[PDB]
């Protein structure tokens, strides 16, 4: 029988054609961002994969669900990285969860197979059988930390799923993670996560550190602090006095030892309030510094993995606003698990820190958070891009101590100095265009410049002006003051501001021409960079959803409609930079 | 809302009974019980003596030894379509069935939020009703029911040793092997 074997073999012939066309395609998208007319291939080749293309995307609903069954039949996993290469139709994901549905045993690779069988229903709430997911491999903490959210309704098999992952990773990296771990407490129903928080705080120790220090601000609401919140309050209060006094011997004398050396420290900022500014603050200031003295073990809360060796007593310099000074600290670096050995028993730099009090310090630790996770993308991606995420840590209603970059160097005194162009500044500095280090120094310009662009973008963060910018000594430019993002905006909305900051001046540094081949390697950059951290959506929409009941101004409610929106997930590659190409031009003048 | 004399004054009745060897008045007196109207607040003491029944039905009697109850060895349910028992496995099964039914909408869910002692009680009771229901369903040799319902009542093991190897044991002699692998390893 011939027709068998014939159409056996023809229906695999149409799907590798069509994989392959959606491989070439893919491909020639990432070899050059732009149409680039100069670089050619192969026309003929192109012609038929470009008519190939237009008749298979005219398939209706159906002779597409029985290829999903002819990609099941060949094998699950192929069936499961199916919709991985993109099709612009919904049935493929409705016949994978039927599929997945009628036999789960078949596949156990998690990163992606599970969110097909976990969401039996989205909202429904119904159904309560045939799952087992006591089984799968650990996935990553975000995927975990989801089922206690609002997007899923409570179940015992999820959160025992959830606690089960979290149980499985070092310390460090729960570290990473702690304050999404104490506001899953909001929707905790049950008692899963208070049980893992003190088996993890009897676990380990800067881990309790941490989860005391950053348990003490939340429980109140105001900056100075006067209203507990109706909700979670008692709940942090009847957790923190049972975690305090469990601990015993050692580890009590060391958190003794810890606290009573911050407060002393921290106590200075309130002793320098009564007095006016003048030298005489400065004298008290230091003064006050020189009467506390240093403690063996202690360790700065911003950088848990160095042990401070000692205090300059001349470096007090408290600045305008209230009553915040700068410290300056003798350090040595040595890690994690042997500070933590080291601190049971009793490359050397200098930092600087900066004590806040009276305002708050949550805004930024979720904008170092995102910055961090881009920063870990692009290095594995393998691309060029610079980012400085400075470490702040907030301790107590209103108070934070906030790492000071080294070398720093603000961009309004420099113009307040110069009132001139910075192109000026740095062809005094350095020299003519002529030379190595000038090219050196911009191509790290466009290095910073390129990924800083794209963030401001992605996160929508308004008010940057010439205050805010820092360059360093290379030639990075560094943001600061994350304080407005998504919809806060001062002024009240008005919308001139661009999303991307652009003067003349810091074009006219790229040559001051588009044709110039600095603005082409810039273009090239932030198209590459921005297709290149579009894959990870999930991990970011579940982080910043699972901090929407915190009450701050920036949140009004539809921020992640519009945050997913931005993204663009149901797009060709090609699209996405001609996107891109597009919103980054209308920014130009 | 207290039933204070009732209870002991009726149940000791029984007790005594046994005590004594009335096996046959005591059955009967248990037999016109279940033919009782059900009670929603009264369903607890119905576990208990549905319980009792499936722990003296299954050992103290031969298929000889057993009677129809309208002969010597106000609204009362009664019809045509009813399920009549046949034999002591049938009834024991069909009591174990609704027992569990009953009992898994009644679970306390692990609620543990500072106390123990209810859940321990609902776990003790769900331990000893799914041991009565295996010992029962496993001398036929039946296997895949009681797989499934020990599926079923997973749901509770979080830290126990006994359900999770009982569950892996009737896995692995039911035939299927790479979910007997995992729960082995687990």
């Amino acid at each position: 029988r011939g027709s068998q074997l014939h159409k056996y073999y023809m229906k695999r012939r149409t799907l590798l054609l069509s994989l392959l066309a959606t491989e070439i395609e893919r491909l020639i998208t990432w070899y050059n961002p732009l149409s680039a007319p100069e670089l050619e291939l192969d026309q003929a080749g192109e012609n038929s994969v470009a008519n190939w293309r237009s008749k298979y995307i005219s398939l209706s609903e159906k002779q597409w669900k029985d290829n999903v069954n002819l990609a099941w039949s060949i094998s699950p996993y192929l069936a499961v990285q199916l919709p991985a290469r993109f099709k612009n139709t919904e049935a493929i994901g409705n016949e994978v969860t039927r599929l997945v549905r009628l036999d789960p045993g078949a596949v156990s690779d998690v990163p992606e197979a599970i969110k097909f069988l976990v969401t039996w229903h989205t909202i429904d709430a119904d159904a309560p059988e045939l799952s087992h997911v006591l089984c799968w491999a650990p996935t990553d903490p975000p995927t975990g930390l989801s089922y206690f959210s609002s997007m899923y309704p409570p179940h015992p098999l999820t959160a025992q799923y959830g606690v089960k992952v979290l149980r499985s990773f070092p310390p460090d990296a729960i570290l990473f993670y702690i304050p999404q771990i104490v506001q899953a407490l909001r929707y905790d129903k049950m008692g899963y996560v208070r049980e893992y928080i003190l088996w993890a705080a009897s676990k380990s120790q800067l881990l309790a550190h941490q989860f005391i220090w950053n348990m003490k601000t939340n429980i109140y609401l105001d900056e100075e602090g006067h209203q507990k919140d109706p909700d979670i309050g008692d709940l942090l209060d009847q957790l923190v006095e049972e975690i305090t006094g469990s601990l015993s011997g050692p580890a009590k004398d060391f958190y003794q030892r810890e606290f009573d050396f911050f407060n002393k420290i921290t106590n200075v900022s309130a002793i320098i309030k009564p007095y006016p500014k003048g030298d005489e603050r400065k004298k008290a200031c230091l003064s006050a510094l020189s009467e506390v003295k240093v403690q063996p073990g202690c360790y700065l809360p911003s950088n848990p993995e160095a042990i401070v060796l000692d205090i300059d007593y001349k470096s007090g310099t408290p600045m305008q606003s209230k009553a915040p000074y700068l410290a300056k600290f003798k350090v040595k670096r040595c890690g994690v698990s042997e500070l933590e050995k080291e601190g049971l028993r009793c490359k050397i730099s200098w930092q600087a820190a900066i004590f806040k009090v009276g305002d708050d310090c949550r805004q930024d630790m979720l904008a170092l958070q995102i910055i961090d996770l881009f920063k870990n993308i692009f290095q594995l991606v393998g691309l060029d891009l610079f980012v400085f995420p400075y470490r702040v840590v907030a301790t107590a209603p209103g108070c934070g101590v906030i790492e000071c970059i080294p070398d720093c160097t603000s961009r309004d005194q420099l113009g307040r100095q110069t009132d001139f162009g910075m192109y000026d500044y740095f062809t005094r500095q350095y020299g003519d265009e002529s030379t190595l280090a000038f090219q050196q120094a911009r191509y790290n310009f466009i290095r910073s410049m390129a990924a800083y662009s794209l963030l401001l973008f992605l996160l929508q963060i308004k008010d940057r002006h010439n205050g805010n910018i820092m360059l360093d000594k290379k030639g990075h430019i560094i943001h600061i003051d994350f304080g407005f993002m998504f919809e806060s905006s001062p002024g009240g909305n008005l919308g001139w501001e661009p999303d991307i900051k652009l003067t003349d001046e810091m074009v006219m540094i790229m040559g001051g021409k588009m044709e110039a081949t600095p603005f082409k390697w810039f273009m090239e950059m932030c198209v590459r960079g921005y297709l290149a951290v579009r894959p990870y959506m999930d991990a970011v929409v579940s982080l910043v959803t699972l901090m929407l009941d915190t009450g701050l101004p920036c949140f009004r409610g539809q921020t992640i409609k519009l945050l997913k929106h931005r993204f663009s997930p149901n797009m060709t590659e090609r699209e996405a930079a001609n996107f891109i190409m597009k919103v980054i031009q209308s920014c130009f003048l | 809302e207290l039933g204070f004399f009732l209870e002991t004054g009726l149940q000791r009745a029984h007790v005594l009974y046994f005590k004594n060897g009335n096996l046959t008045r005591g059955v009967g007196r248990f037999r016109e019980l279940l033919r009782a109207v059900e009670t929603r607040t009264t369903q607890n003491l119905r576990m208990t003596i549905a319980r009792q029944l499936a722990e003296i039905l299954l050992r103290g009697m031969c298929e000889q030894s057993y009677w129809n109850p309208l002969e010597d060895p106000a609204r009362v349910y009664s019809g045509e379509n009813i399920f009549c028992p046949q034999e002591n496995t049938e009834e024991a099964l069909l009591l174990l069935l609704i027992s569990e039914s009953m009992a898994n909408r009644d679970a306390v869910l692990s609620r543990i939020p500072e106390h123990k002692s209810d859940r321990l009680i609902s776990l003790q009771s769900a331990s000893v009703v799914y041991d009565l229901l295996t010992i029962a369903l496993g001398r036929r040799g039946q296997y895949e029911m009681l797989s499934e319902c020990l599926e079923r009542a997973m749901k509770f093991a979080f830290e126990e040793f006994h359900l999770w190897y009982q569950f892996a044991l009737s896995l692995m002699a039911a035939g299927k092997s790479a979910r007997a692998v995992k729960v082995l390893k687990e």
